């Protein structure tokens, strides 16, 4: 309402008009202020979800209990501690460094329980030579690694086993090949930990079911699909008190390690890892030419750029070292992949209502010894043999592929010629 | 559901007001009001009475 | 999105601007790029942009 | 320009107001670009719960044990076997009197409510009214054991008592006359999911520290959470209990669901007393005529005004139960409130109310004398009134009102005694 004129005069024509547009037009810009209220609920709906998952990936009062067993030798809570009684009673818990012989190449998990890989896990951050230096309470310790054991599914392969096993063949590469030398105590820290959490979250299927089933995954993200949400659900989990390993650090050490580890996650994608493979071979070649191994320390530990091609190399030369072990264990691994494949093929063809491809197919289960041949060519036979040529240490690990190799390829002829031979009549 | 009840319970009396021409009751829930000679004088109402000197005629 | 609110707004006012053509074109806001992409530039291939 | 003639000043002014414009007017295509985003991202979080509280393919083999009878998986059995395969596993409703009102489930392990639970809904004769099928209703059931969190007082242990109460009222009580089967069914299974994913703190907590939950609803904020979770959960599919339904029946059971839950909130039940009390009073004149049924159970309102006053009456059925029992859940639900009062003391710098801070741990039976003679006394007098065969609850209270009034006089003069010779 508008209530007199400043010059005398009624109201005419020309006022309506000039008084009616500026009401048309505020009276159409209502939508953001309705945009508002909707973003307004869609961010405090995605709080409160975020809130339901964190309560069930965490450690209650009662659980911590069955690791370091306060309340029992002494009144107090794990809380009310002083750091100096706590050591004492990790010291008498935690198994001894070579009573698992985590120190090898062979070490196989299957013959332990899954309780056990827990006080593994943060043995090897002891053997490290870490808590100290950089002052972390060590409950937090316990419980990180502990919601780290209850976050990953319960699936055929992609569970909490291989997330230890990755975690154990780099940390065997870091202190037996050598490869420190090259690192700081503190670009290895980002590094084991960044082993523990590279499939965190795995559904169970690859990046190509999500792109043709339109998951909402997909939208979010472009490239890489999965590799991008392992590594927000970790930023996560260590973004929160009680479990945040990280909060002594200082500004500049804290930045460095977060944009150390999402390079170290991403390159598990096996397609980058084609397209900038190269790289490295001509690293390897500059690292002939120089005249003595201690000089060429000083010249890699300078240069940054090299360094991060290396480590998102060993990244995949762990991601996948299981064709590598003796062949006890590789002749059960192999079947447990095939069986998730097999699962995402029967997933394939009823939902979505295609054929599914002569890979996923699980009617043609004897043609397996074939094509793991054929992997082994493809992608394992040159990461280790240029490991092999850049340092001596790590030649257990090629000829033990060359031998899988050869048992591989016998079954695949037996097979062949058994199939020739029914076909004669 | 909780205020249908006591109308459909003979605890009150239905609405009897103006409405607005799809149904809405007819009530105002803030008031700014300008004072353009003298003094600027802006002012906001969180509820404006039942005789304020705009809703009054 | 931008490419629809444009072509929306300037058709509607073909007669106020008596004109014969006029066009639009369209920048790209990516500062700064990945990590897999300027690893290439700093290790002696695909010489730096000069435009 | 169309005329032949340059640009100048006045054509200057014009394009240059144009391209202003459109340039403030670039703030629209941003926005939709971090909806497509938070949307995307709130729908994973989402999609991240729902594998944490489901019952998947193991674990369902300690209740139907297809693989060891049959050899096949429980997907590929037929509507048959199946109902036989349970026959055997679920308790009878006689040796553990589940449709009495001194159930008690202290010696009872966390697995056996599980397999009442699923009894109750056989009790009723709902299955195969409604054609529900086996294998979401076991689902449906573990499902929701899982879906408590484990809280001293508010756990699947308060969820089952709540529930039971209820079907005693509807079986035992002979409540069954005014309501048809789908309500019942609805009542039934909206009693068990009522206080489900409660964290622990009461509806001022949240008001007070600005948690999110504050912010997305206005009133009654705990009720709408736990409503808008259960039906999250009811709408999956190998969950869904209502498949077998058409739109009006699904619409009704979703309506009287919705009322009942809502309804267990003790802000609005100090004021819709009065209603219930006049509803009582006017059934008196139909006399000489136990035929009056809701006039026919035609009325609306009236059955939607029982309700709540039965939900509100089962919410607080622990205080009607033997002394042996009242006098250890009293500790328990004690304990929440102490557990309250430290983290308001510590986080927001707050003195506690006297009913939270344990320096008056003595003076706990006098609040339990108050709290029975303010709320909990009206509704159960109502009630026997209304019904004669649910007496026995009414006596329950009066027995328990008094054995805390004597200990509370005993306190008294303790602390009566040392003040006077001091
Ligand atoms: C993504 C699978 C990673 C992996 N880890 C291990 C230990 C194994 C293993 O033993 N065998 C295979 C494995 C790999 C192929 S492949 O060479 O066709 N391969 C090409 C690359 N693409 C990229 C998405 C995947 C398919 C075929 C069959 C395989 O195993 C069948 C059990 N894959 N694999
Ligand atoms: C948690 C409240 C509901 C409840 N259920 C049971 C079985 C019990 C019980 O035994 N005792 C109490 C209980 C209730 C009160 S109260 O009367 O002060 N009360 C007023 C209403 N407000 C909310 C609006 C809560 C406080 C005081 C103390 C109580 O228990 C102390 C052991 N409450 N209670
Ligand atoms: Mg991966
Ligand atoms: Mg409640
Ligand atoms: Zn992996
Ligand atoms: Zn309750």
């Amino acid at each position: 309402t508008f209530y007199n004129r400043k010059d005398g005069k009624p109201f005419d024509e020309q006022d309506e008009v000039l008084m009616e547009s500026l009401t048309q037009f505020l009276g159409w810009s209502v939508l953001n202020t309705d945009t508002y209220d909707k973003m307004n609920k869609l961010e405090n709906r995605k709080d409160i979800a975020q809130d339901m998952v964190l309560y069930h990936v965490r450690c209650d009062r009662e659980e911590i209990q069955l690791i370091l067993p306060t309340r029992e030798r002494l009144g107090k809570e794990p809380a009310d501690c002083e750091e100096d009684e706590l050591g004492k009673i990790l010291k008498e818990v935690l198994p001894g460094p070579a009573k698992f012989d985590i120190y090898e190449f062979h070490f196989s998990d299957l013959e332990c329980t899954e309780l056990e890989l827990v006080k593994c896990g943060i043995q090897m951050y002891y053997e490290l030579g870490v808590v100290r230096k950089f002052q972390i309470p060590q409950e937090v310790l316990v419980r990180f690694l502990f919601s780290v054991s209850k976050g990953y599914r319960r699936i055929t392969y992609h569970n909490w086993r291989h997330g230890f096993n990755v975690a154990q063949t780099m940390f065997t590469l870091l202190m037996t090949g050598k490869l420190k030398s090259y690192y700081t105590d503190l670009e290895a820290f980002a590094m084991v930990t960044a082993g523990l959490c590279h499939d965190i979250d795995h559904r169970g299927t690859n990046n190509l079911y999500q792109m043709k089933s339109q998951n909402p995954l997909a939208k979010l993200h472009g490239s890489s699909i999965l590799e991008r949400h392992h590594l927000e659900f970790g930023k996560f989990l260590l973004s929160e008190e009680t479990l945040n390993i990280y909060q002594n650090l200082n500004r500049r050490q804290h930045e460095h390690v977060i944009h150390l580890m999402d390079i170290a996650i991403i390159a598990t994608d096996l397609a980058l890892y084609f397209k900038k493979r190269t790289m490295f071979q001509k690293i390897v070649d500059e690292s002939k030419n120089y005249e003595d191994r201690k000089s060429w320390v000083e010249y890699l530990s300078l240069e940054t750029t090299r360094k991060e091609i290396v480590m998102a190399m060993m990244m995949t030369a762990c991601d996948l070292s299981a064709i590598t072990k003796p062949w006890e264990v590789q002749s059960k691994v192999a079947l447990l992949v095939a069986a998730e494949f097999w699962e995402q093929g029967d997933l394939e063809r009823t939902v979505l209502d295609q054929q599914p491809i002569p890979m996923m197919d699980r009617n043609k289960a004897a043609e397996l010894p074939k094509l793991q041949v054929g992997f082994i060519d493809f992608v394992c036979t040159f990461v280790y043999k240029e490991f092999s040529r850049f340092h001596e240490e790590i030649l257990p690990m090629f000829d033990r592929l060359q031998n899988n190799r050869k048992e591989w390829k016998a079954l695949a002829d037996e097979y062949e010629a058994k199939v020739k031979a029914l076909e004669e009549d | 559901f909780f205020d249908v009840w006591p109308v459909l319970m003979g605890e009150a009396q239905a609405y009897s007001g103006p409405r607005t021409p799809d149904g809405r009751e007819i009530l105002f829930y803030k008031v700014i009001d300008y004072i353009l000679h003298g003094k600027e004088d802006i002012k906001v109402i969180p509820s404006p009475p039942a005789d304020h000197w705009a809703l009054a005629s | 999105d931008i490419e629809r609110q444009f072509h929306k707004a300037l058709y509607t006012v073909r007669a106020f601007l008596n004109c014969d053509r006029y066009s639009v074109g369209l920048l790209d806001m990516t500062k700064q790029k990945e990590f897999f992409d300027v690893w290439p530039v700093l290790m002696g291939e695909a010489p730096p942009y000069a435009g | 320009r169309k005329d032949g003639k340059p640009f100048d000043e006045m054509d200057e002014t014009l394009m240059e107001s144009l391209t202003q414009f459109l340039g403030w007017s670039v703030l629209n295509p941003d926005t939709y670009e971090l909806m497509n985003k938070l949307e995307n991202r709130k729908d994973i979080f989402q999609d991240m719960v729902k594998y944490h509280v489901k019952c998947d393919n193991e674990e369902i083999q300690t209740i139907l044990k297809t693989r060891e009878v049959y050899g096949k998986e429980p997907w590929e059995c037929e509507e048959e076997e199946l109902a036989e395969i349970l026959q055997g596993e679920l308790p009878d409703a006689d040796k553990y009197e589940i449709n009495k009102f001194h159930f008690s489930d202290l010696p009872l392990t966390e697995l056996e409510l599980v397999k009442c639970g699923i009894q109750m809904y056989y009790e009723l004769k709902v299955v195969d009214k409604f054609h529900i099928p086996q294998e979401a209703l076991v689902r449906f059931m573990y499902s929701l054991s899982k879906g408590y969190r484990r809280i001293t007082y508010h756990n699947w242990r308060h969820g089952f008592n709540v529930g039971q109460t209820m079907f005693s009222l509807l079986v035992t009580g002979k409540l069954k006359r005014y309501f048809t089967d789908l309500e019942a069914l609805a009542m039934v299974t909206a009693a068990f999911c009522h206080d489900i994913d409660h964290r622990g703190t009461n509806n001022l907590y949240q008001m007070k520290s600005q948690n999110p939950l504050a912010k997305l609803h206005g009133s009654s904020i705990l009720e709408r959470h736990h409503l808008e979770f259960g039906k999250t959960l009811l709408r999956d599919e190998s969950l869904n209990i209502f498949q077998n339904l058409n739109r009006r029946q699904h619409e009704h059971a979703i309506h009287m669901m919705d009322i009942a839950i809502i309804a267990t909130d003790l802000a609005l039940y100090f004021k819709k007393r009065t209603m219930f009390q006049k509803i009582v009073d006017q059934s008196k004149t139909y006399e000489t005529q136990q035929e009056w049924t809701q006039y026919m159970m035609l009325d609306q309102t009236r059955k939607e005004i029982v309700m709540a006053m039965m939900m509100t009456a089962c919410d607080l059925s622990a205080i009607t139960k033997p002394w042996e029992v009242q006098s250890k859940v009293a500790l328990l639900v004690a304990a929440e409130f102490w557990e309250q009062g430290d983290l308001e003391r510590t986080v927001l710098q707050q003195n506690p109310i006297p009913m939270m801070d344990r320096n008056k741990a003595d003076e706990l039976p006098k609040l339990q004398v108050g709290f029975i003679d303010f709320v909990c006394t009206f509704v159960y007098k109502e009630f026997s009134r209304f019904h004669e065969e649910i007496t026995p609850m009414l006596d329950g209270i009066t027995n328990n009102r008094k054995e805390w009034k004597a200990l509370a006089d005993e306190y008294e003069t303790k602390m009566k005694g040392l003040e006077e010779e001091k």
